[PDB]
């Protein structure tokens, strides 16, 4: 059976909380529905996810990334205008004359990865 | 002028708009040949009852002759043009329209776009084949569609303009909610779910005691000719703005609060006078089809309802709809309780029950409807079913509805949640209170029952008529930690309870005392006997009490029929029992309808002063009405109904009103008898020709001046027709 | 007979009962000697304006002879008995009753036992003196004791049962909410804000428009004669349970309801049709004091009402009762959002704003109340000002006022709590889209400003008229994380956003576009300029369109007045300046009342096709109204007040009415002026007798056929009678 | 300052949980409400209370301590209906015939404790 589910920066429903000893350990095949707190998402990029009771354990975690903030580049221009990026998404940024992205382009896009950019967004000369 | 809004709310499907059958747009040359265009020369539907879209959209139930489909599902159309579509040039659209002032960001206009695939939770239209003048289109709706009665259009654009059919009435297509489809709201996982609480349109209601479980059918006839206009109908006169129709909540938040009238503007005015003058008695009433037929032609509030007619009309509603829903009825239901979880009776000082000051009384039993739906504005863990009761109490808002709040809030005591949830909650939790009050006038908390309350809930069983327990759904096992848990979750949320029983304490004299009424049928004596047992080593002396009193089914007294004392004496660990004949004298000449009757026995110890305190609803059996058929039990043959009833009483019955029902057998019908001499037999027939096969059910329902609540069904199978 | 309650539903304070003078117990005898037990000859309640009890009560500012108290606190009462009392041989009690069917379940009958010491939170009275036949109580009411006007008897218990004080009207007694006692759920711990928000009669309302913030005193008059009488029964004409009167959710609940009159029901009819037959303007009125009157007097619907106005009745409301509130004002207000946080703003293919489609408007601003109170049925920490917007808008119960909405969860996004919260913060939180509807039909989103929406939100500062910015409050530093977290929070429990603006993006061309309008004088002609500017090495071409209206403060427009085109050409690095003359004579015949214009600037550039696109509004500036006093400004002396106006058109103004009001100083007055001549000035005055001392305000308005929204006020301090 | 209290068993306010890295570390003299959850109540026996920010952190200590359940009592009776006990509340047991307390008596009063009963609820022969 799967003990009680550690959401990190997230949670379960809340009742589970109050009800735990009455649910806890939950059989096999149970499904259980998690979400994460603003500013984090399940690495599918959903709010919310069923994870599954498993001879595994539960199946996938329930684990919540921190999103990506807005990089403090200088010297160029990020097209897209949004402060915080979900996981696994990507975001384009671009150069002045003169300049060249960390890959060494006139305009980049970086993902980030499942913590972290995929690589520091600046533009160098 | 009026500078409230550019455009007046669009909440009216009744109401419709002229789409211009062309917009010119800018400069058009003169000798414009907009014949080079498409023209649109005719448009089909694929419409009928045993075609793919009703059939696979779960719709040919419906006794309509447009088409009706489920959202977020696809569907078949044809559309013929003047000459072959050639997509190169050739761009054109399908338009859904509702209300007076439709508006696309609103979703009251809807234009269809053509795509190569139709995309996931998206409108759209797939060019499935092209024939000559003809192409064929798979149609996809938004899960999140309105629902409700669209116009259809079909609209060609060119460098002059749009050119666009005229109002065909025959291309109005319903949109409904779709338990089949897992991208909406109501999504319902199971089938057999599905067939029982979507498309079958007989209820069983269960009324009566806990001890005594009543049982009666009801015609919910969702699909019965014009029953899904008048939800429509219901709707707009709720002036519900149609952009809010598409959310399940709030339709089913705006048509309970339409289910009981206050003054006008509502489908049923509540009646509990037990006279029911200028109307018809809320116990007659075989099923929805009837009452919606007659408020959608009277325009006006029909006379009378009461809680399980509530939940009959507004089932009928939810299921027409395509909302999943279920009655359910609670035993001991401790409405108008303003979220106290605290029911007091008083107690005279020598332990009499003090009918003065008690007033709060319990509801034998309280019908209210669950609704399934998921519910995106609470945290997750709290879709499924909602409880929603039509019948209104005081809540935060007024004496309105209820809900709908969830019912695995309830379970949890989580009623911070919307709607109303603490007040459900302590419909089915609230504790009886017996307070002595002295002749100082200082009130003594003298015992505490927090088993009477929500004894048992009910609801009819997927494919039969057997009843479903469901009280562990809506609280914990009594006398269990997680009932507590349960009770301080509320508690933390704004229940309430204004006595601290903290000082009860269990009766040292270790002496316990219950009671029993048998069951008995109207007319009949019966016994009642009450039993002590003294658990100790002490002696005792008691005196005890037993008043015996006439109510309504909501627990509201009428007279107190029977009032008897005992003196007792039970010795050193022992036991005894005293045996009471009630009989038909006593009661017959004074029964209310559904001839309740409501024990109390008190009993003050001597010696130790302990109270004990007892109470037990009865309610008396009234012989069924029996049902007959004979004939060909085919469609579209006759087949002849016999209804037979049998007066009962020691009286003749007056003005005795027969009602006979069944979706797809018969229309709604009723017969009157002047009087009926005891214990003399009436019959009535009726020839009818049943346009549904399979399983039906007959049901019938007889009400006079005197005797009112007295049902009767009959399972017929109907043959298709050859 | 009647099974639905045991009981009417207590729900009248204004209904009473006959309490027996005598209750006979067990078989009295004969002839007994009753004057052998206690008799009461007088009660006083030391109620005189100037004592102890309604100065540490705070309640010697109504304006009526009454007891008024505050629940949770101690009050003194003496008793005068037949003979003295005698602890040994004499029992008795104070008896507290309100409504026709008072219970003390119920809390509507309230046995006020004499006590020892006053327990904390608990129905008491103590004796703090006995002298001869006199006994001097101190009382304590319960800290959630219903609020409304109480009936006082006296009660001595006998062996033969019960004798009691007739009814004497003259010991009614006012029990209000208490902001003083930490017990109270309107407790508020700070002495200047209970000094302003529940003590403070007079209020600053802000209107016209963020860059040219405009304002206006109005008389709230809470403890004007017959106010608090008058919020009585406006919660009796809204049936309010009394005992559900405790509670100042459901009092904020019931009573904003209440303020918005839907049929015959409620106090002010809703009017913007800018003509006003039959009834007075909404921008005539000076305060609440003479709506409350009219309602109570006529019993009707008073006409007519705006969103200030149902603030400033709701806030006389809520203060007379006791609890505290304040009107705050939002600027650019999202109002009908539905918890859409989207505005739509429609655009031709050329760049031009399509008015046909845009039919969303913004609010140059909207009003509506706060109220303060701890939240119980919410999780701890969302207690303190709770937004209640009296102003109907669709709901999630159609269409109605929405909240109370704690501040602090909408700050946060916390929407999935009651009431109403996710319409208040999109109120607040939405953000505007412009939209190119290309002639094909399809919709492609050009641009987003989420700036534009509650650019401010302002209320009156403690102890002065200057503004105090309360936007903090609401919502976070716009466009940083914290303002991120919030719309996630509220995304999370059923905001929506309907159109993803992902295909959305900073300019290519990195040209950067604004405008200003200077504020104008009413009748003047004004500059409106516009640059743009690049910040790039190309060279770009634009075409750009001004479209100026006339709106309603609504937003809703009447009429384009001007209409304009630029073609700019940017060289690098460049800018560029258009300057436009706007002239009297283009809007002077054409303006609706608060006189408000509407401004929209848009341009495409031809090599880039981006699309820039700015609004914005301003309201012209009317001369006050000027008052002038003379005289001695002493109570009770008489003063001469002289109001003047002078027309400020090019017209004769016809049917003018001017207003004059001041609560304490004089009752609300108005004079009719047949007409007044373009150029002329007119006089009106007036002798008045104060009967408030220190510092007042002297209130006027001006309406008429044509010209309204003109005010005028005068502090005046008024000196102490000898 | 005081940083993010970690109540065991118990919550503060839920807004703070997601806006933490902006509330928090909190200067001294700000106030702030906790609750414990059902089954669960303060040192006070409260079940909401308010800590205060101090340059030793917070205090009173923002813990939630377990209420006792009623025994399964071998051979005895209890006086109560009750399932659940406050911290530091006294309950009273005792004996069938001829059996004697954990103390010998014929009736013992057990407090709630930290850990459980402050004795273990039996009736010896």
């Amino acid at each position: 059976p799967c003990g009680f589910p550690h959401v990190e920066n997230g949670r379960i429903a809340q009742y589970y909380y109050t009800f735990k000893s009455f649910y806890f350990p939950m059989s096999i095949d149970k499904k259980l529905s998690f979400f994460c707190l603003a500013g984090y998402t399940t690495e599918s990029g959903r709010q919310e996810e069923q994870t599954t009771c498993t001879t595994e354990g539960w199946s996938p975690e329930p684990r919540c990334f921190k999103k990506c903030t807005k990089p403090d580049l200088s010297n160029g221009y990020i097209s897209d205008v949004k402060l915080l990026y979900k996981i696994q998404e990507n975001m384009r940024y671009g150069c002045a004359s003169g300049y060249k992205t960390t890959g060494g382009k006139d305009e980049e896009v970086v993902q980030c990865l499942s913590d972290g950019w995929s690589s520091q967004p600046t533009c160098r000369k | 002028f009026g500078g409230r809004r550019a455009v007046p709310p669009n909440n009216s499907n009744a109401a419709e708009d002229d789409l211009p059958t062309v917009e010119l747009q800018g400069v058009v040359p003169r000798g414009v040949n907009l014949q080079e265009f498409l023209n649109v020369t005719s448009v089909h539907l694929f419409k009928e009852r045993w075609d793919t879209n009703k059939v696979d959209h779960h719709t040919d139930k419906y006794e309509n002759n447009k088409l009706i489909v489920r959202r977020g599902q696809s569907f078949y159309v044809q559309i013929d043009f003047s000459r072959p579509y050639d997509p190169r040039r050739d761009l054109f659209r399908v338009e859904y329209v509702i209300g007076r002032y439709p508006q696309e960001n609103k979703g009251t206009y809807i234009p269809v776009p053509i795509v190569s695939e139709l995309q996931s939770g998206k409108w759209g239209a797939k060019i499935v084949m092209r024939e000559d003048r003809s192409v064929r289109l798979s149609i996809q709706s938004s899960p999140k569609c309105i629902v409700g009665k669209f116009r259809m259009y079909v609209a060609v654009w060119t460098p002059y303009g749009v050119l666009r059919t005229s109002r065909n009435p025959e291309t109005d297509t319903y949109i409904l909610f779709n338990p089949w489809c897992e991208d909406d709201a109501v999504y319902l996982d199971n089938e057999k779910e599905r067939e029982e609480y979507v498309l079958n349109d007989i209820g069983v209601i269960f009324y009566g005691e806990v001890n005594d479980i009543k049982t009666r059918s009801w015609s919910y006839g969702q699909f019965e000719d014009g029953i899904l206009d008048t939800c429509l109908y219901v709707m707009d006169r709720a002036q519900m703005d149609l952009s809010g129709r598409g959310n399940p909540i709030k339709v089913s938040r705006v048509g309970s609060a339409m289910v009981n009238a206050k003054d006008d503007e509502g489908v049923l005015v509540g009646s509990w006078d037990n006279i029911y003058a200028y109307g018809v008695p809320p116990s007659a009433w075989t099923g929805s089809v009837d009452i919606l037929l007659e408020y959608r032609s009277s325009e006006n509030p029909v006379r009378y309802g009461q809680c399980w007619v509530f939940a009959g009309v507004f089932n009928t509603f939810l299921r027409c709809l395509g909302i999943p829903a279920r009655i359910v009825t609670n035993y001991f239901s401790a409405h108008d309780n303003d979220a106290n979880l605290q029911m007091d009776i008083f107690l005279e000082e020598d332990g009499n029950v003090n009918s003065k000051l008690t007033k709060d009384s319990v509801w034998n039993y309280h019908c209210w409807n669950e609704a399934w739906m998921t519910r995106p504005d609470l945290p997750v863990g709290f879709g499924g079913w909602q409880a929603v009761d039509s019948t209104p109490q005081e809540n935060s808002d007024g004496m309105y509805r209820c809900g709908p709040a969830s019912v695995q809030a309830i379970k949890h005591g989580h009623v911070c949640f919307q709607f109303d949830a603490p007040f459900v909650f302590a419909e089915v939790n609230s504790d009886l209170i017996y307070i002595t009050a002295k002749k100082d006038g200082t009130h003594v908390v003298e015992n505490v029952d927090a088993t009477h309350i929500g004894k048992l809930i009910v609801t009819k069983q997927i494919g039969g008529d057997g009843m479903m327990d469901i009280t562990d759904t809506y609280k914990f096992q009594e006398g269990q930690e997680e009932e507590r848990l349960a009770l301080e979750t509320a508690l933390m949320y704004g229940a309430k309870k204004p006595l601290n029983t903290e000082g009860v304490m269990k009766s040292r004299s270790n002496v316990d005392m219950d009671f029993e009424v048998e069951n008995a049928v109207l007319g009949k004596d019966f016994k009642l006997s009450i039993t002590f047992r003294n658990n100790s080593h002490n002696r005792y002396t008691i005196t005890a009490y037993l008043s015996a009193n006439i109510t309504f089914y909501t627990g509201v007294p009428k007279a107190e029929f029977k009032k008897e004392t005992f003196d007792v004496t039970l010795e050193p660990l022992s036991f005894k029992k005293e045996a009471v004949l009630i009989q038909a004298g006593e009661y017959m000449g004074q029964l209310l309808e559904q001839a309740s009757l409501h024990f109390f026995v008190t009993a003050r110890i001597n010696e130790t002063r302990d109270v004990l305190a007892k109470q037990k609803s009865t309610v008396l059996t009234i012989p069924e009405i029996i049902i007959k058929v004979r004939g060909t039990q085919v469609v579209g043959s006759d087949m002849t109904v016999t209804v037979e009833f049998t007066n009962p009483l020691k009286e003749t019955l007056r003005n005795v009103w027969v009602h006979l029902d069944g979706p797809g057998v018969t229309r709604p019908m009723k017969k009157m008898f002047r009087e009926i001499r005891p214990n003399s037999t009436v019959q009535w027939e009726e020839v009818c020709r049943p346009w549904v096969s399979g399983h039906r059910k007959l049901i019938a329902s007889m009400s006079s001046d005197s005797l009112r609540h007295v049902y009767g069904e009959l399972d017929v199978q109907i043959q298709r027709r050859p």
